C-alpha cells in the first residue's frame, strides 16, 4: 500500500532554516507529482509547493517563493522541503501528498504531517497539579477528578490515566495559550464516588519537546 | 488564482439527515475539483474526485455533483463519525486552491451538563499562583454560559475556556473554565463559585466552595 511519511519538524527560531523530508513507499515518485500542503493551527489548508521528480520542475505558492525550495531524490524515493527565513507565519503542520498521476490530479495519499513551530520562546516542561475530587461527591453516585497541566511550551503534551487502564469517561481538553505565552490544559475523568479513597487515580503526563514525564497521583484532600 | 468560495462555514444536522455543502469556483474549472474530509488531529482524506466520483473506501452516503461553476458535496444520511471539517479544492490551475472549509457537527437531543468545581491544590499555591477549575461534563448543545463569582463579585478578564471535540459515542461536549488568580488574591477571598447556564437546565446551576473548608 502507498504511504507517505514526513519527518524533520520541530521548534525553530524565527529567521532560521529547517529541512522536511517525505519518504514514499508502495510507489515510485518518478511517476507522480509530490506536494507540500500546510495547515496553521486552527486554520484551513494551504498548498505550499510541488515537484515533478523526473525532471525536477517545481512550482511554489507566492507566500513561500524564494524562501523555500522543494526537491526530490528519486534514488531515495524521498522529497524534501528546505525552509529558510522562517517566520512565525510559517508555524503549521506540514503535510506531504501526491497527485495520483495518469490523468488523476486529486491528492489521494497524504502523510500524517509534521509540526513546525517558529518561535523565539524556549522549551519548558509543565507542572502537574491535582484536581482533587470534592468531599461533597454524592455517595454512591459519580465524582470527577483530574490533573491540571500548566505552563509548558511548545505543543504537544499527552495525558493518560492509570497507564491506559482508565479510558472511559476521560476528557483531555485542548490546550489554551495563556497570556504568559505558555500553554495549559486539564484532563478530567468521572468515576464512581464509591471508588474514592480506595482506587488509585494517576495521570501520566508526557511532554516530549522538553523530555518531561510526570505521573501525578490524584486523591481526596485530607 | 482561481478562488473556491465554500458555504456554509458550519452546520449542524441530526443523524440520518441530508447535508449539503456547496462551493463556487470563481471561474470555470471544468470538473477538476476534489472534496476532502479532515477529522481532528488527522490528515485530510480524499472523498470525491473529478467532481462526482466516489474515492476508495468512502461510504456510499457521500456523493458529489457539478453544475457549471457550482460544486456540491452531499451526505445523504449523516452519521456520528461524519463529524469533521470538509474542504473543496480546485486543481484546474496552479496554485490548487482550497475552500475555507465547512465544520459539520451532529445535532442530538438536549443534555444538561454535570458541573464540578475544583479548588487550587496546596502544591500550586506554594508557587504563587492559584487556578480554580469548573468542569461541565457531557452536554449538548455546545453553547453554554459559565460565570465566575468570587465572594459574589463577577469576574472578568481572568478566565479561559476549552471545549472537547464532539464525542463519538454520545455526540456530547465537555467544557472547562479556568480562573487564574495570584496566591495573595486567592487567600484574601472566601467563596468561589461557578454559575452555569444551559438549555438543559431549568435554572442556572452554581457549584461553589469556601477556601479552607
Ligand atoms: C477583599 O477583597 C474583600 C474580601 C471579602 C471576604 C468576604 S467578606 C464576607 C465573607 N466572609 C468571609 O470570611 N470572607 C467573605
Amino acid at each position: 500500500e502507498v504511504q507517505l511519511v514526513e519527518s524533520g519538524g520541530g521548534l525553530v527560531q524565527p529567521g532560521g532554516s529547517l529541512r522536511l523530508s517525505c519518504a514514499a513507499s508502495g510507489f515510485n515518485i518518478k511517476d507522480t507529482y509530490i506536494h507540500w500542503v500546510r495547515q496553521a493551527p486552527g486554520k484551513g489548508l494551504e498548498w505550499v509547493a510541488r515537484i515533478y521528480p523526473t525532471n525536477g520542475y517545481t512550482r511554489y505558492a507566492d507566500s513561500v517563493k524564494g524562501r523555500f525550495t522543494i526537491s526530490a531524490d528519486t534514488s531515495k524515493n524521498t522529497a524534501y522541503l528546505q525552509m529558510n527565513s522562517l517566520r512565525a507565519e510559517d508555524t503549521a503542520v506540514y503535510y506531504c501528498s501526491r497527485w495520483g498521476g495518469d490523468g488523476f490530479y486529486a491528492m489521494d495519499y497524504w502523510g500524517q504531517g509534521t509540526l513546525v513551530t517558529v518561535s523565539s520562546a524556549s522549551t519548558k516542561g509543565p507542572s502537574v497539579f491535582p484536581l482533587a475530587p470534592s468531599s461533597k461527591s454524592t455517595s454512591g453516585g459519580t465524582a470527577a477528578l483530574g490533573c491540571l497541566v500548566k505552563d509548558y511550551f511548545p505543543e504537544p503534551v499527552t495525558v493518560s490515566w492509570n497507564s491506559g487502564a482508565l479510558t472511559s469517561g476521560v476528557h483531555t481538553f485542548p490546550a489554551v495559550l495563556q497570556s504568559s505565552g505558555l500553554y495549559s490544559l486539564s484532563s478530567v475523568v468521572t468515576v464512581p464516588s464509591s471508588s474514592l479513597g480506595t482506587q488509585t487515580y494517576i495521570c501520566n503526563v508526557n511532554h516530549k519537546p522538553s523530555n518531561t514525564k510526570v505521573d501525578k497521583k490524584v486523591e481526596p484532600k485530607s | 488564482d482561481i478562488q473556491m468560495t465554500q458555504s456554509p462555514s458550519s452546520l449542524s444536522a441530526s443523524v440520518g439527515d441530508r447535508v449539503t455543502i456547496t462551493c463556487r469556483a470563481s471561474q470555470d474549472v471544468n470538473t477538476a475539483v476534489a472534496w476532502y474530509q479532515q477529522k481532528p488531529g488527522k490528515a485530510p482524506k480524499l472523498l470525491i474526485y473529478s467532481a462526482s466520483f466516489l474515492y476508495s473506501g468512502v461510504p456510499s452516503r457521500f456523493s458529489g455533483s457539478r453544475s457549471g461553476t457550482d460544486f456540491t458535496l452531499t451526505i445523504s444520511s449523516l452519521q456520528p463519525e461524519d463529524f469533521a471539517t470538509y474542504y473543496c479544492q480546485q486543481h484546474y490551475t496552479t496554485p490548487p486552491t482550497f475552500g475555507q472549509g465547512t465544520k459539520v457537527e451532529i445535532k442530538r437531543t438536549v443534555a444538561a451538563p454535570s458541573v464540578f468545581i475544583f479548588p487550587p491544590s496546596d502544591e500550586q499555591l506554594k508557587s504563587g499562583t492559584a487556578s480554580v477549575v469548573c468542569l461541565l461534563n457531557n452536554f449538548y448543545p455546545r453553547e453554554a454560559k459559565v460565570q465566575w463569582k468570587v465572594d459574589n463579585a463577577l469576574q472578568s478578564g481572568n478566565s479561559q475556556e476549552s471545549v472537547t471535540e464532539q464525542d463519538s459515542k454520545d455526540s456530547t461536549y465537555s467544557l472547562s473554565s479556568t480562573l487564574t488568580l495570584s496566591k495573595a488574591a486567592y487567600e484574601k477571598h472566601k467563596v468561589y463559585a461557578c454559575e452555569v447556564t444551559h438549555q438543559g437546565l431549568s435554572s442556572p446551576v452554581t457549584k461553589s466552595f469556601n477556601r479552607g473548608e
